[PDB]
DNA sequence: CTCTGAATCTCTTCCCGCGCGCCGTAGGAC
DNA sequence: GTCCTATCGATCTTCGGAAGAGATTCAGAG
């Protein structure tokens, strides 16, 4: 057994029962491997670039007569990395450049080319890149792209009762949805007539389709139905019968022949008689002519003596007309078999809705009823009819649609064409009438099985496309036009279009979203979101129940519990936490193979239409250490079905109790305790805990953690492994060992860790290094925390100490009653950074500057400036300080002032000038810091090298050819001028003195470009000569009105911040720290919370024990001891772990990080039974009733009956209140109507909106309400008379006639309506 | 309006007009210059199709855009629902002088008061502030005045605790469905940043306390302070407008408290003596002589409000609990001790509360509901009513429960294993075993919450009501009644699927103990419909609340009696059997149509338009009367309007 | 031969507050 | 690079809203 060495300084005592046979995927590969797909190009041209060149490539005009086709594309680095470039505020993206060849052929001549030119990779656009954290950067702005999830492509049969016509019956539709171009539906009416529509235009009579494909109607016939046939001899008009044809029905007329009658007539028929109908060979039989009568024939039928008809395919038979007909000669007549069950007749009725004869007259219909208003023409049509199905520009079932189509027509292969053909339709036709024939079944739309992910990879090869496309239209047109001649690739393209279509979706697609950089678990489970919404889907105003809910296939790819409440429940989804994606994008995840009886340890990935397809145990289901399952009978999910089966007759093994959630509510322990209410209040509540200061661990946990601080990217982890060179807390830096060098290197990996910076949300983000100088790493260890993490495990919040009672109401409801002593620890304070950013221009009255020669303003103002015009770093600020003195010429101080209210210690500024602009000390001090951070780090490998090459000298010189009557003293490369003579050694100084001049000359440019990186200015925006932002930080406190959650999804706001010696204390004086409420335990079944207390309080024990162990001075070997004695507690727990081998050294290190409490890891379902709390604390020498008696610190009194103490886990929220406490007396007014302005961001007033004048007129309160919608509000003069009249202390009003009801009048009187006021 | 830099906002209407305009400068053009009439005829078109849009863009074929297919707003669409001037500017419109801030609970405010920030009062009441410093002289006029405030000088405190010494200010949540909606308080200053809310108060507005924010107005003239204190004052109304039932019906916390303090435990430290008064009864309690559940006879007095209306004091012993005792005390002095001698609980003091109201009044009510308030978070502290996971009580016959129906339902399975019962019979079978099942857990388990305490009469035990934790927040009415409680240690038991059709195999777990992971994705089913009805419906009733108060609000009562003789007949509602619902629920407050006579023959009982009150409804169930006819709006003759007396009682008066 | 039944099309409605975040005419000709 | 003039007058606006009601279109016949 082993542990690296990060985890090897808090090893979790781990509950965990169920051996996690597949450990956790890295939880973001949903999206990185999205966009790798997008990026990387593939000779098998599917997925990528490449496949939307090739999409589009090659290109050509036929009156042009010559093209110009793609090659290959190359992709250079980006011009800014990331840090950079998210200074700097441009996008992080690379230049795309491409092989166009332009072919020129030639008139008459074969084609061989009189030229082609191959343009040397024409610039193609800027496409962004991802970010190794799986975010992009925008416009400095970090965004990320949220999958989708959307209806594949392929066929779908439809119905539903009541939502049409609710006389009983149900309609069947099939759809057909290409992955681009139309959609086709097929519906039947009411009574069974056949229909057909693109697009959601329309109805059409179905047949219409197969007339346009040019069958006749005696061909459809033969398509579609079964023929019964009647041979004219032994007697008139013999008739074929097909036994099977009768059964169940009834006989109800005369059949017989040749000895025993099978059935006469008035009774049903049944296989005892069919098989004498077979035994008998009824081959021919002789039937009544009423029989006849009934039909409608197959066939063509002219009289061939005249030339002239007398019966056609599907015209209906009488006696009249069989005998001229078989009279004409025809002496086999030939119709359809029509049992109203088994064969319903719905082609002929569609027939008698048909208006079309052939095919150019449903052409016709066609076409004016697609473009009415247009022409039909028969050279015309084809332009409309071939292009709705048939042709790539316009239809396109990618690989994933043709494959879900071959699969439900129940084709052998799934390798197919993306466009249909006509027994492509035809087949989907014959599936949709057998389902009406009662022979078949529909599809559940909002199964995962048809809803396939979108991701990022994806969604940009289709906007890329559409950019293509536009360059089609331009390139297609300038190259038939062109004289070809002087044309080459880049004259034949512009990147404009493409650069248009890209950077208008990552900058502002509906899936664009902007990164919740809140915390980094709210960063991950936003990158792995699933959205419903978007281009493409569905809109979150306009679907219901059928599709928020739940459905039997999410379980094992979607986390049932983690979804933001509100109008968008489940239009959003969390993907479940080993959840992945499939090739085609169905969403598969892995199961556990069972192999004749015992669960083997390779795991199957299953989507979600092979799941169906077996029968899968449940999780929990325990073995035989050999493997095989101890019940003899065990519960198994089947069909969405489940029940319990048989010991080895169950198929497949869910892989861990984990899989069912998302990481969001993985994070919770106890979550088999919690009503999904709670459970979804808590999953949504942990991303929104705000970084606080000094985070820690949770104590009790899930174990989630160890992976959600690692794989969100946010602490910086060793790249490789070494041995720490040198540590700050701004730089940590490893010499990495040689068993992981690239051989020319340095050797050595610099982490310039981010300091205090904006997070997108406002919070602060410092690492801070977790390392000691001189101790060993080794590669993937945390070397440096991020926000909200400690040692590299996952901490939003605070392990607070908590007691459940009543307590004189101040928690009252659901409130939190917090005692002075956290927020004196400084347990919950949080620091806040703004940006606030001075910009400036060439405007129409000439060019703007920074200064401290503001006019109209004095040094009492001025005093915080330097002398350039920009405010000293560690200035403190407060309201209405000038930032940035700005001027503006014909002079105007427009400079920047603080805003009201805020209040903060300004930690930075940064300063970006256009070109050709002159710089100034403030710009001038920040090159001076980036200089000389640059120069630094080069610097410690140019010495690193220098250092190795001279020992290369020395060494060599030392160890023979010794020059050493003195030696150390001198410079180093001075050592060639010593005397040693023409053999070698003189040639290797010479050479190894050519090696350092080579050395100094390599780091000579490198150290320019980097120099020149930082000496240029920056890309501004036109009109703009410079910016600067200035950046707050504050550090708020905590605060009645501020809201804290627990992890359980109980939340309060804090109520009252209680003075020390009122909070209760216990048998031992300790005061409680947090005072919350019992009644929302039951009331609202979150139970759970109860647990991880009782589990917090035995965590604290533990640590309890070991610092009075380390305060006594213990020896290590009792020390060791008891921490042994607490991992080893409890049953057969997953983890082992021996101190034994901790070599004393790391025993105390160990001890010295469980000095507050014992990190506990209770996996989701499958945690500590209540049984082994009690244990855990017995081994502490806690009170294993968890509950204390408690005494009340306004007297000393004893609380009636003990009450709960432990602790709980404790996150602020980001929604403290002094970002939402306003205020407004006056102020703006919009121009429009003279309203008050809205918002914090504007001193805004509050909307008194209408349900609050109904409130008012529902009391008397006439002058209220006047007041509120008029003098308070509207009216122009009343409200500065009312104003006067206050500071006059009249208290009275003059309420006149509000001005925005003048504008809808003028509104209305803008049209040719005239309203007026009237007088009477 | 310019924007950031040298740049114009796109002013939808001007880009419309700039159509209009120029087609129209093209068409006086080719009309002069005298073209052809096809190409007259194009340029007709093109214009009438833009006047057509800049009236109703999008009432043609198309919308036109001047970005990514964003439809330009026509005037039409400026005058129009729910973003153009009539709902958004006009019914109801921004307004200054108000702030907003998340509540927090105030225990200590007297039912009339609410806290509010400094900050805020000082931003708010600033016209006020410079009416006093002008007043005292101390500042010049508006110019200092700003000044001196905003350098927060020592002294305008003393002055803003003088402005707003009594001037009420309004709050109000939002959505605010009905008029207890907003209501008015006189404001105390606080030094945070919450707004403390009182917290009888907030179970009216719906507000919890869970970081649910609320604005504030403050009313400006002399006749807005009088309407909020005559109408919308908390103390005005303790009723709702609805129903005859209180609103201040006490906080869960607060039933807790008196449902503790009333109990009686048969062995107690001493019980059995002998009291003066309800003030050594608090003595005995207080110096922890006595528990408060201890059982005592006592001295007691009680009023009565005669005849007449004037009291009678009476005096007896008393044979009741310390605890009891001391909640006498708080009582006005007019209601009968009946009331209290009684573990009280939600229904039983909601009860108790209404009675102050119909004997005293409202002025005693309101102080009454107060001191109710205070006592029962003050013995709700003291009883330290924890919870804790050793007082989920599971009923150790659950275990043989199921492993007796699961092979009951085997048989009903063996059965189909033989084809001897159909695949409807089997189902619908199987799910009333697991009913039956359910039922008995549940009854197992209430049963076992009671049975828990049993003690030592002195000698040999004795059972009484039992003080497990949980029980007693269920048996008090506090929070988590029977389907609460049943789920957390009883069993979750069956569950439904998507489609509402019932599950074969139940939830046999509780919270207690573990859900496995198909318990608990199953459940789910559940919680996820429970939701999305609650995201999805909240916009139905809004929009059904609009429809009426836009078809309801031409009404007014105006007329005292419209002079009908018509009107409608009550009954109780009886169907399916038994009475849904008494006579005195429906007439309870209307007036008579016509004379109402005594069950049987020609006398008269109520003359023919008299308001059936309190008084007048028992009499009615003194009598065996069955049908009363009684005005309705419905029938009141008034034209414009309705008349009083049809209307009948005003419910929150 | 069009008169009362019914049939397909479009128009209109969809909670209240609130807070962030960003993003904001183009193409062609002189 | 700036200023002025115009929009697919050589396509393709999205299927995944329901409803609910009206205006407007057609049956079986007296
Ligand atoms: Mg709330
Ligand atoms: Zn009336």
């Amino acid at each position: 057994m082993v542990y690296s060495y990060t985890e090897k300084k808090r090893i979790r005592k781990d509950f965990g029962k169920r051996p996690q046979v597949l450990d956790v995927p890295y939880l973001l590969s949903i999206q990185l491997d999205s966009f790798q797909k997008f990026i990387e190009q593939d000779p098998e041209g599917q997925y990528g670039l490449e496949a939307a060149f090739r999409s589009v490539f090659p290109i050509q005009s036929y009156s042009g007569n010559s093209e110009l086709q793609y090659v290959s594309y190359r992709l250079g680095e980006p011009v800014f990395d990331v840090q950079e470039c998210q200074i700097r505020g441009v996008t992080y993206s690379a230049p795309l450049r491409v092989k166009l060849r332009l072919v020129i052929y030639e008139r008459e001549a074969p084609e061989g080319t009189v030229k082609d030119i191959k343009e040397q990779e024409v610039y193609m656009g800027e496409i962004p890149l991802m970010t190794d954290n799986g975010t992009f950067v925008i416009n400095g702005t970090e965004r990320v792209i949220v999958s989708q999830l959307h209806r594949s492509p392929g066929v779908f049969f439809d119905s539903d009762k009541g939502k049409t016509h609710s006389s009983g019956k149900v309609l069947y539709n099939a759809r057909i949805i290409p992955y681009r171009g139309s959609w086709l539906d097929f519906e039947f009416d009411p009574k069974d007539n056949l229909f057909v529509r693109i697009d959601r235009r329309r109805k059409l009579p179905a047949t219409i389709i197969l007339r346009a494909l040019n069958y006749t109607t005696e061909q459809i016939l033969d398509l579609f139905f079964e023929k019964v046939i009647f041979e004219i001899r032994d007697n008139k008009l013999q008739m074929e019968l097909v036994p099977e044809r009768l059964r169940g029905e009834t006989a109800s007329f005369d059949i017989e022949a040749n000895g025993k009658v099978y059935v006469e007539k008035g009774r049903r028929i049944t296989a005892r008689h069919i098989r004498q109908l077979e035994k008998d060979d009824v081959k021919l039989i002789e039937v009544p002519v009423e029989y006849i009568a009934g039909k409608v024939v197959a066939k063509d039928y002219i009289d061939e003596s005249t030339g002239e008809l007398i019966c056609a395919a599907n015209m209906e038979l009488s006696l009249d007309l069989l005998a001229k007909l078989s009279q004409s000669g025809h002496k086999r007549i030939e119709t359809l078999f029509t049992n109203d069950l088994d064969h319903g007749p719905y082609i002929s009725e569609t027939l008698r809705v048909d208006p079309t004869n052939d095919r150019l007259s449903a052409l016709v219909e066609i076409y004016r009823m697609m473009r009415p208003g247009e022409p039909p023409t028969r050279e015309a049509a084809e332009s409309l009819f071939e292009n709705l199905f048939f042709s790539e520009d316009r239809y396109d079932l990618s690989a994933v649609g043709r494959m879900k189509f071959n699969r439900s027509l129940l084709r052998e292969e799934i390798e197919g064409s993306g466009i249909l053909s006509k027994d492509d339709i035809i087949d989907v036709m014959k599936k949709l009438i057998d389902i009406r024939n009662g022979k078949g079944e529909v599809d559940d739309i909002d199964h995962l099985g048809n809803r396939r992910i979108r991701s990022v990879g994806e969604m940009a090869e289709n906007q890329f496309r559409v950019g293509l496309v536009r360059v089609e239209r331009a390139v297609k047109e300038r190259l038939s036009l062109g004289d070809l001649d002087t044309l080459m690739p880049q004259d034949m393209i512009n990147a404009k279009p493409i650069s248009a279509a890209v950077k208008e979706f990552f900058g502002s697609s509906q899936l664009s979203q902007f990164m919740d950089q809140n915390n980094p678990l709210s960063e991950i489970t936003h990158k792995r979101r699933i959205s419903a919404l978007g281009p493409g889907g569905l809109t979150r105003e306009r679907a219901g129940f059928e599709v928020r809910d739940v459905h039997p296939t999410h379980y094992g790819r979607v986390c049932p519990i983690e979804t933001p409440e509100g109008p968008n429940i489940g239009l959003i989804n969390s993907l479940s936490v080993y959840a992945q994606t499939n090739e085609y994008g169905f969403l598969e995840t892995p199961y556990r193979k069972v192999t004749d009886g015992v669960v083997t340890d390779e795991i199957h990935y299953l989507s979600a239409i092979e799941e169906g397809n077996y029968v899968i145990a449940q999780a929990n289901s325990n073995l035989d250490e050999e493997g095989h399952f101890v019940e003899d009978l065990v519960t198994c999910r089947s069909k969405g079905e489940s029940s319990l089966f048989s010991r080895d007759q169950v198929d497949y093994m869910d892989v861990s109790t984990q899989q069912v959630v998302s990481v969001g509510a993985s994070l919770i322990p106890f979550l088999e305790h919690d009503d999904a209410n709670r459970a979804l209040m808590g999953a949504n509540m942990q991303r929104q805990a705000v970084p606080t200061l000094r985070a820690d661990k949770p104590l009790v946990g899930t174990g989630m953690e160890r992976a959600v601080a690692v794989d969100s990217g946010v602490t910086a982890v060793a790249k490789r492994g070494g041995v720490v060179q040198y540590v700050d807390a701004s730089r940590i830096v490893i010499k990495v060992n040689e068993d992981e060098m690239y051989p020319g290197e340095a050797g050595i990996d610099i982490y310039n860790l981010t300091k205090y910076t904006r997070s997108n949300q406002n919070t602060c983000i410092n690492q801070m290094p977790c390392v000691s100088l001189g101790e060993p790493v080794e590669r993937g260890d945390v070397l440096a925390d991020g926000p909200s993490t400690d040692l590299g495990e996952l901490a939003l919040g605070q392990n607070m100490r908590v007691a459940f009672m009543p307590w004189n109401g101040y928690n009252f409801e659901d409130s939190i009653l917090v005692s002075e002593r956290v927020v004196q620890e400084d347990r919950f304070t949080t620091i806040h950074i703004q940006e606030l950013a001075c910009v400036s221009r060439d405007t129409k009255l000439g060019p703007e500057e920074i200064t401290a020669d503001i006019p109209n303003v004095g040094e009492a103002a001025l005093s915080k400036l330097d002398e350039s015009g920009i405010v000293y770093i560690g200035a403190e600020v407060t309201g209405g300080d000038i930032l940035v003195g700005k001027v503006t010429p014909k002079v105007k101080d427009s400079s920047l002032r603080v805003p009201n209210g805020v209040s903060g210690t300004v930690i930075d500024v940064q300063v970006f000038t256009r070109d050709g602009v002159e710089k100034d000390k403030r710009a001038l001090e920040i090159e001076e810091m980036q200089l000389k951070q640059a120069k630094k780090d080069l610097s410690e490998e140019l010495q690193i090298l220098e250092a190795g090459l001279f020992s290369r000298i020395r060494a060599v010189l030392v160890a023979g050819g010794v020059e050493a009557e003195k030696l150390d003293k001198l410079p180093r490369d001075r050592w060639l001028e010593l005397g040693l003579t023409d053999e070698e050694k003189q040639n290797q100084l010479e050479q190894l003195a050519e090696q350092y001049d080579e050395l100094k000359h390599e780091f000579e440019k490198k150290l320019e470009a980097k120099r020149r990186k930082i000496t240029q200015g920056d890309d501004l925006a036109p009109g703009v000569l410079k910016i600067v932002k200035v950046y707050l930080a504050v550090k708020r406190r905590i605060q009645p009105g501020d809201k804290m959650a627990g992890r359980h999804g109980n939340k309060g706001v804090i109520s009252k911040i209680n003075p020390i010696e009122d909070m209760p204390y216990d048998e031992n004086g300790t005061p409680v720290d947090i005072v919350l409420n019992p009644l929302g335990v039951p009331s609202r079944m979150n139970i759970g919370q109860i647990l991880e207390t009782h589990l917090g309080m035995a965590a604290k024990g533990i640590g309890d024990k070991i610092n009075a162990m380390l305060k006594q001075q213990q020896e290590v070997a009792k020390l060791r001891e008891f921490i042994q004695r607490a991992y080893d507690l409890g049953a057969d727990v997953r983890q082992k772990v021996d101190l034994s081998t901790f070599s004393d050294e790391e025993v105390m290190r160990l001890a010295e990080n469980l000095r507050k409490g014992m990190p506990i890891a209770t996996p989701v379902f499958d945690g500590a039974k209540e049984a082994e709390i009690k244990e855990l604390l017995k081994l502490g020498d806690l009170p294993t009733s968890g509950q204390i008696r408690l005494y009340d610190g306004r007297t000393g009194e004893q609380f009636e009956r003990p009450v709960t103490v432990g602790y709980m886990y404790m996150l602020k929220l980001n929604h403290l209140v002094d970002d939402k406490m306003h205020a407004r007396s006056t102020g703006s007014y919009s121009l429009v109507t003279q309203q008050p302005l809205g918002g914090k961001a504007q001193f805004g007033g509050q909307r008194f909106g209408e349900m609050e004048v109904w409130a008012l007129e529902a009391y008397g309160a006439a002058y209220t309400l006047q007041e509120m919608l008029t003098v308070k509000s509207d009216d122009v003069n009343g409200r500065t008379k009312m104003y006067k009249n206050i500071v006059d202390g009249n208290h009275q009003m003059e309420p006149g006639m509000p001005e925005s009801f003048n504008v809808l009048l003028k509104e209305i009187r803008s049209l040719g309506i005239n309203i007026e006021l009237e007088d009477e | 309006v310019p924007l950031d830099g040298g740049r114009f906002a796109t002013s939808d209407l001007n880009d419309l007009y700039r159509r209009v305009i120029n087609r129209n400068n093209r068409l006086k053009r080719l009309l002069d210059l005298a073209a052809p009439d096809i190409i007259v005829r194009n340029e007709k078109r093109m214009l009438q199709e833009a006047v057509d849009a800049l009236l109703d863009n999008g009432r043609r074929g198309r919308a036109i855009t001047g970005s990514n297919k964003r439809p330009l707003k026509s005037l039409a669409d400026m005058i129009k629902g729910k973003q153009g001037r009539f709902r958004q500017n006009l019914l109801g419109k921004r307004v200054d002088y108000s702030g907003r801030s998340v509540i927090t609970v105030g225990p200590y405010l007297r039912l009339h008061q609410c806290g509010l920030p400094k900050k805020m009062a000082l931003e708010l009441f600033k016209p006020f502030i410079y009416g006093k410093l002008e007043l005292r002289g101390l500042a010049t006029t508006i110019k200092a005045a700003k000044k001196m405030v905003e350098r927060e000088e020592a002294v305008v405190w003393d002055i803003l605790d003088e402005v707003i010494r009594e001037h009420p200010v309004l709050l109000n949540r939002a959505p605010t469905l009905h008029r207890l909606g907003i209501q008015a308080f006189e404001p105390v200053l606080i030094e945070g940043k919450a707004i403390q809310l009182h917290p009888l108060v907030c179970a009216a507005y719906n507000a919890d306390f869970d970081g649910d924010q609320m604005a504030v107005h403050v009313p400006l003239t002399l006749e807005a302070q009088l309407e909020a204190r005559a109408l919308m004052m908390s103390t005005n109304n303790i009723l709702s407008p609805a129903n005859g039932e209180p609103i201040i019906v006490p906080s869960q916390d607060v039933v807790l408290g008196l449902y503790y303090m009333t109990r009686d435990c048969v062995n107690a430290k001493g019980e059995g003596m002998v009291l003066t008064g309800p003030k050594e009864a608090e003595r005995l309690y207080r110096s922890g002589l006595a528990s408060l559940h201890a059982r005592v006879k006592v001295r007691i007095t009680e009023y009565e409000k005669d005849a007449n209306g004037e009291l009678v004091a009476k005096t007896s012993l008393k044979d009741t609990t310390v605890g009891r005792a001391i909640l006498w005390m708080i009582v006005p002095k007019g209601l009968p001790y009946s009331i209290v001698n009684q573990a009280l609980g939600k229904k039983a003091i909601s009860k108790m509360l209404n009675t102050c109201y119909r004997i005293l009044g409202l002025k005693p009510t309101v102080i009454f509901a107060d001191q109710i308030m205070y006592t029962g978070f003050a013995y709700a502290a003291r009883s330290g009513a924890s919870v804790g996971i050793d007082d989920m009580v599971i009923p150790e016959k659950k275990h043989e429960i199921i492993s007796e129906a699961e092979a009951e339902v085997a048989e009903i399975q063996e059965q189909f294993q033989s084809g001897l019962v159909t695949a409807g019979e089997r189902y619908n079978k199987v799910i009333d075993i697991w009913a039956a099942a359910n039922d008995r857990v549940s009854k197992a388990m209430m049963d076992n919450l009671q049975t828990e305490t049993v003690i030592n009469r002195d000698g040999q035990e004795e059972k009484q009501v039992s003080f497990n934790s949980i029980y007693m927040m269920a048996d008090s009415g506090a929070r988590g009644s029977a389907a609460q409680i049943r789920q957390l240690a009883g069993m979750r038991g069956l569950m439904a699927k998507p489609d509402g059709s019932i599950i074969e195999t139940p939830i046999t777990a509780n919270f207690r103990e573990g859900l496995n992971v198909l318990q608990y994705f199953i459940s789910t089913h559940g919680a996820r419909k429970g939701l999305a009805d609650t995201a999805l419906k909240t916009a139905n009733s809004g929009y059904l609340t609009r429809r009426l108060v836009d078809v309801a609000q031409d009404l007014v009562v105006t007329e005292d009696d419209c002079g009908t003789h018509e009107g409608i007949m009550m009954t109780p509602v009886i169907e399916g059997g038994d009475v849904k619902e008494p006579l005195r629920d429906r007439v309870l407050g209307r007036v008579t149509a016509e004379d109402v006579l005594k069950p049987g023959t020609a006398d008269i009982l109520v003359p023919r338009n008299t308001l059936l009150h309190e008084q007048w409804c028992d009499l009615l169930e003194e009598n065996s009367v069955d049908a009363v006819k009684v005005r309705s709006v419905v029938s009141c003759d008034t034209d414009f309007g309705v008349c009083a007396h049809c209307y009948g009682r005003d419910l929150a008066r």
